[PDB]
Parts: structure tokens; sequence; C-alpha cells
């Protein structure tokens, strides 16, 4: 409803379709925003996931 | 009319259930009917195959009594007042064995009890004329059985029911006390009722979940099956026992509602509980100390039973042609029979044979031992229709007994015909 | 392929030593084919499909054996305790922690819980 | 039988408490609360991935608890959906103050 | 019960001179390195 860009442009056409809406993964803007705005003072953060079958470290952007 | 179990017995009074109902007792889908052995429940309408189970009768917590398994006894309907001599005589009873006579002491209590379920629903359960519990038994009957084993451990229950009385009830009690069982007869009815009557099952109350053992109104009209449709679950939230119809399986009108009380049990145990015996319990045994073994894996080719060790089943689409004679006793039959299964080598069709007849030479020399063939069983048992009940079923142990042994030794024959094609 | 042919419906203990025998020799999916056979011709396929697993892990094929299992498992057929086991430890052993929990989970879902035994196990590659 | 409780009856169906008395049914059967709105939506998205073109006035999520409740006994409509037996004509609408 | 297990994190860190560069540099097909801004001109 609020601010993810890609998922909003999405949801007009499921419901005129009949569909149902997917659970997002993707981080909303408000989040991608504070990531700028810090690596502007010099500092970085970084979102990782860790498997937890396999134990492999991912980076979502 | 239509032919279906039902229609064979007669409608109970009415006011077995309208004292149910007026406490919240709720029945859905089901009747009640009375006959010669009692009462029973049967089905008033079609239900077919089904996602997940429905619910036939629901029974509330306050109508019931229990008693906790552990040591700490907890009585979740507490009926009993505190300080009442009652807890004296249930406290000192062996935590591990005896559960019965616990349970017995409770039921007197009841129905001494004012504005108790029981005082009215005793009117309905089994006199002592009507019970089949081997604990109201004559030297007779017990000799009847044939069995010296299965006699000998009645006895010692019927002496340990008269210590108690003896014990408990001495001329020095007080009123309260003797009022409740003034002969020992009554102790025993009583005994007999538990034994027969009770389940066992976890329940929680509350936030505490405990396993007990528990005499339920209603729920007992159920009976044995070793096939069963239904079964009883606890739910928490409303305080109260459901008897559900299982998953999947099409109930047609007029058919019968049962339930299992014991499971993987002899026939020795059914009579010690409850005087009753089944000609096919799929778990019997038959001793044979003779040597020879016939192979496995083959025996259950020619009948088509198939599964696991444990839980072995017949397949019936398997047997497109409609056949009968593969029933619980021959499963019953390859548990007990020794077999030899070895790796994959093929059994030797003459080698075999040996075994078969060494064996049906063991059945013979069993069944000869016995006092009476089993169609003079047959014959005693219609001779007299109304019998004392113990007296019928006494002979009826033997005629069960001797008719499976009969069906093993036509059953290895059949092995021999259809090994070889 | 003779017996086929003439028409009778072969008898079930043939059909399983044909499954032991293709087992040892890692012929998986030839094996699996047996059996879609033989659920066609109306019998109990749950006592086979155990004999499959067992023996491939004897016979050192271990990646076969969690693949028939799990697939078998949708299904929904049933699995001895024995066998749930001894997958869990023998993947373990070798390291492969991703099968190892999905068997777990499926013991569950089936009905046995964990005890500590299991536990250890995936521990094991944890750590 | 109390004598006069036809209107309350008929009001009680109509006004759409019957799905409320259900829910409570249903839910007496659970431990977890959370865990069975988990179930009933599942339940619904499969049966509008399978048949998308049924609902849009008949909602998916009441079919799947009426269905619950017909499994186990008591006869509900399905969808709990209802028609009004006297209305005008097309394109007439009730003011339900 | 086994639980599902979730492990997310998030990490927070001083940032070296080699990384400023990284994250703001491309290299055109002519193969010229493009990102620093010299005047301080807007539009």
């Amino acid at each position: 409803k609020s601010d993810h860009i890609r998922a909003r442009q999405e949801v007009l056409g499921t419901t005129i379709i009949g569909g149902t809406i997917p659970n997002p993964e993707d981080a909303p803007e408000s989040f991608r925003l504070l990531v700028r705005e810090l690596r502007s003072l010099a500092l970085e953060l970084n979102h990782f996931l860790v498997s937890e079958k396999n134990f492999q470290i991912n980076r979502k952007e | 009319p239509h032919d279906t179990p039902a229609s064979q017995l007669e409608l109970a009074d009415p006011d077995f259930y309208k004292i149910g109902y007026v406490r919240s007792f709720r029945a859905y889908g089901i009747e009640f009917r009375e006959g010669p052995d009692g009462y029973g429940v049967f089905a008033s309408r079609d239900v077919e195959p089904l996602r997940r189970a429905r619910v036939i009768m629901e029974i509330p917590l306050e109508l019931m009594l229990t008693i906790s398994k552990k040591l700490p006894w907890m009585f979740f309907p507490d009926i009993i007042p505190v300080g009442h001599p009652i807890f004296d005589i249930i406290n000192s009873t062996n935590p591990e064995t005896d559960s019965d006579l616990r349970l017995a002491c409770l039921l007197l209590y009841a129905f001494d009890c004012k504005d108790n379920f029981w005082q009215l629903y005793g009117d309905f359960l089994p006199s002592d004329d009507e019970c089949t519990s081997f604990l109201l038994a004559t030297e007779e009957d017990l000799l009847e059985l044939q069995d010296e084993k299965l006699a000998s451990t009645m006895r010692e229950q019927q002496q340990r029911a008269l210590e108690f009385w003896e014990k408990n009830w001495h001329s020095a009690v007080p009123l309260k006390i003797k009022r409740l069982a003034r002969d020992p007869e009554r102790f025993i009815w009583a005994m007999c009722i538990a034994q027969s009557r009770s389940i066992n099952l976890q329940m929680r109350i509350g936030a505490l979940v405990q396993d007990a053992n528990l005499l339920v109104p209603y729920a007992d009209m159920m009976n044995h099956s070793f096939q069963p449709n239904c079964f009883f679950h606890w739910r928490f939230k409303d305080r109260m026992l459901e008897v559900m119809i299982n998953a999947g399986q099409r109930i047609r009108k007029g058919d019968e509602m049962t339930v299992d009380y014991m499971a993987g049990q002899k026939n020795n145990f059914f009579m010690q509980r409850y005087g009753f015996s089944s000609p096919v319990n799929p778990w019997d045994v038959i001793h044979f100390t003779g040597d020879a073994k016939i192979h496995l894996d083959t025996f259950l080719s020619v009948f088509n039973i198939s599964g696991l060790p444990g839980e072995y089943y017949h397949n019936s689409r398997l047997s497109n042609d409609g056949d009968s004679f593969v029933d619980g006793a021959i499963i019953a039959a390859a548990r007990t029979l020794p077999t030899w299964s070895d790796g994959d080598l093929p059994p030797i069709p003459s080698l075999e044979r040996k075994a078969v007849k060494e064996l049906q030479e063991e059945c013979h020399q069993m069944l000869a031992e016995f006092p009476t063939t089993s169609d003079e069983d047959q014959k005693i048992l219609d001779s007299m229709p109304d019998c004392r009940r113990t007296l019928e079923a006494a002979i009826k142990y033997r005629l069960h007994r001797k008719l499976l042994i009969e069906k093993v030794i036509q059953a290895l024959d059949i092995y021999q015909d259809r090994i070889l094609f | 392929r003779r017996e086929l042919s003439e028409g009778l419906r072969p008898l079930h203990e043939t059909f399983l030593a044909l499954v032991r025998l293709f087992g040892a020799k890692g012929l998986a999916t030839r094996g699996l084919e047996i059996l879609a056979a033989m659920e066609k011709l109306k019998y109990d396929i749950r006592q086979a499909w155990l004999v499959l697993v067992e023996e491939l892990v004897r016979s050192n094929h271990l990646e076969d054996a969690n693949k028939v299992f799990l697939k078998g498992a949708e299904g929904g057929l049933r699995a001895t305790d024995e066998i749930y086991d001894l997958l869990i430890e023998q993947d373990c052993k070798v390291g492969d922690h991703s099968n190892a929990l999905t068997i777990a989970y499926e013991m569950e879902a089936a009905g046995r819980m964990a005890t500590t035994f299991h536990f250890n196990c995936l521990l094991s590659v944890q750590a | 039988r109390i004598p006069f409780l036809e209107e309350q009856v008929r009001k009680i169906r109509d006004g759409g408490k019957l799905l409320t008395m259900d829910i409570h049914r249903l839910l007496l059967n659970e431990d977890n609360r959370f865990d069975f709105v988990n179930e009933i939506a599942a339940e619904a998205k499969q049966y509008v991935e399978n048949n998308r073109d049924e609902y849009g006035a008949k909602k998916a999520i009441l079919h799947v608890l009426s269905n619950r409740m017909n499994d186990a006994g008591v006869y509900r409509a399905e969808a709990y959906m209802e028609s009004d037996p006297f209305k005008p004509g097309p394109g007439y609408l009730k003011d339900e103050l | 019960m086994i639980d599902r297990y979730k492990h997310q994190q998030l990490r927070i860190g001083s940032v070296s001179p080699q990384q400023i560069s990284a994250w703001a540099t491309k290299i055109l097909p002519n193969g010229e390195i493009v990102g620093e801004v010299t005047k301080p001109y807007t539009f």
C-alpha cells in the first residue's frame, strides 16, 4: 500500500484479473533510503540471510 | 422392510436420553437400541466418505466419574468431601496394581450422594443376573471352561475382592461407610462394573495434563470390534468427551457403531476383564512345540495377506474373485505358525509337504485332549437358551478355541494345493 | 517379459527380488520403474519401497537413497523407525545437512518426534 | 417450544450472525488460534488458484468455512450466500438503515 | 518439536577509501572511467 514500487504496480493487476497476491521479499524504499543516507556519512549497512540447510550466506540488495 | 442390523432390535425408553439431555448431553446421527444382549448404538443416517472426523456423541465432564493414575490422587468431577472417611480406604491401595478397587469405592459413594447423575443412571446399568463378568461365577462355571490357568486367575481375583470387604467394612465402621456396602455382593457388583466399563485416556483440565482412569456414561454402550468404525477424543475447552467417526469410512443406515477396547490382546484377557470371547481375534496364540516350519512369504501370497509383520491385512482388490475364507483367523495364523524365511531361495515343494503333515499332527493331538468335540459343544449351547450368562460364556470360549485350531488345519491344507499351481 | 506376455499377473515375491537386485546395483531409476508397475497391478508398495532404500545405503549409493525416500514420503508412504534413523546418521557422517533436516522434518510430520540422538547428529555438521 | 420466536430466528440467519457462531465452534477444537488462521488461508488460496472465475461475489474464505460445517453435519448454504426473495426488480437496492 | 529456523543478520561498519570508490565507479565502452564529479555546477 505504501512505498514498494514494484509490488504496488502489480497488485492493481492481480485484482482486476482475480488472482492471488504474493508476499513481498525485497525491501521497501524507506529502507533503501536509510542505507543511502548512511553511506553518505561513511557507514555501511548490509542485510544477510544464512541458509539453515546448507549454511551459505547471501547478501540481499 | 429393509434388512439392517438395527431392525431386529427394539428402541429403548425415551428416558435414557432425556436424563442426559437435560444435562448437556447431545447425540448426533445416532440412536440407541436394546436387545437380549443389552444396549447398543446404531446409525440413523448415511455418511459418505469424509475428509475429517465427525462427532456422534458429546458427553460433559460433570456426568463422569474420574481418578488420576499417579499417586497424588485427584478426582476431577470432585464428588468426595474433604475429611470423609472414604478417602482413607482409597488411599490405602497399592498405587500400581489396583485401580479397580479405587474405582469401585467411588461408584458406591456416588450412589449415596444426592443429585448425582449416577443415582439416576445406575438403574440402566447391568444387574447381577445380566453381567458377564466372571468375578460373579460359581465353581461349576469355572470348571466348564476347561482351562486350568484361566480358572485359577479368576479365583485369586474373587478372593482379592472379598478380602477388601472384610478389611474395610468391619463392625466398627461409621454408618456412612456401612450403608454404602452392607453385603459383600454389592462390592462385587461394583468391581464388576469398574473392570468391564472403565476407559483410560489422557485429559487436560485447565493447564494440567494427566492420565486417568474414568467411568463415562453413554459411551459404554458401544461394542468391541477389531475393525472399528469410531474413536474417543478429549475436547479441552468445553471440558467434554467426543466420540467420533473415523475419517474416510462409509457408513450406511442401520449399521453398528463400534470401538476397540484394547489393542493387541488375546482372548484370555478379554475374559478376565470383560467376559467376552471372539472367534476372530487377530492376535491369538496356538502353541506348537513341533519343530517344522513352513515358509513365510508364500503363506502370505496364497492368501493375499499384505503388510508389514505388525500390520497384516487382506488386500481385496487383488482378490477380484469374492473370497471369504480369509478372515481374522488366517491372519492370526500367520503370526503363530512357526516359519522359516531365508534370503530369496524358493522353497522345495516336497520338502514343505513333510512340514504340513507334522504340524497337522500336533493339531489333532490338541483337539483330542479336550473333553468334547466342537459339534458337541454347539449342542450344549443350543440345548438351553436361558441359562446363567456366565455359563454360556464359558461354553463359547471353548467352542471358539477349538474352532480356531480347526480352521488352521483347513488352511494349512489349502497351502498345499496352491503351492503347485 | 515372457510371463508378462503370457498374461499372468506376477506373484509378489518375484517383483521383490528384482528390486533387491536392482538396488544393489544402483539402478535407481529402473527400480523405481518396477514399483510403478507393482502399483498398477493393485499391490501395496510400502514393503518394497523400504527394501530399495535400505539396500542402496549398504551398497554405497546414498544420494539416490535419499531421493527415493523423499519421493516416497510425498506420496504418503510411512516408514519404519530404523530406516529414518539410518538415513539421518549416515548423511551426517558424510556431511549433508540438507538432506538430513528434510528427513527429520518428515519424521515429525508423520508422527515420530525427535530425541537426543537425532539432534546430536545434526549438531555435528553444524559445529 | 417458546411460542413466538420466529422473527428472531429469521433475522439471525439473515443477518450473518450464523457465521459468527460457526467460527466459535471451530475454534473449540484448536489450541493455537494463530495456526488455524494460517490453515484457512492456505485452503482459500488453493481454491482460487484452481477455479479462478467462480469467485468474486462468492468469496473463497466463506466457501472453506461452509465446507467445513457441511462435512460435520450442519447444513449451511454455500458461501453463506442468500438471495432476496422480495426485491422489486433489477437495479433496486435495499436500505438497511 | 524441531523449531523452524530462520537466521537473518544486519551488520554496520565504517568503510575504507577503496570501497567508497567501488560504490561509485563504472568503465565505459571507450574503456574510460566515470564517477568523480569535479565541477560545482548544478544543471
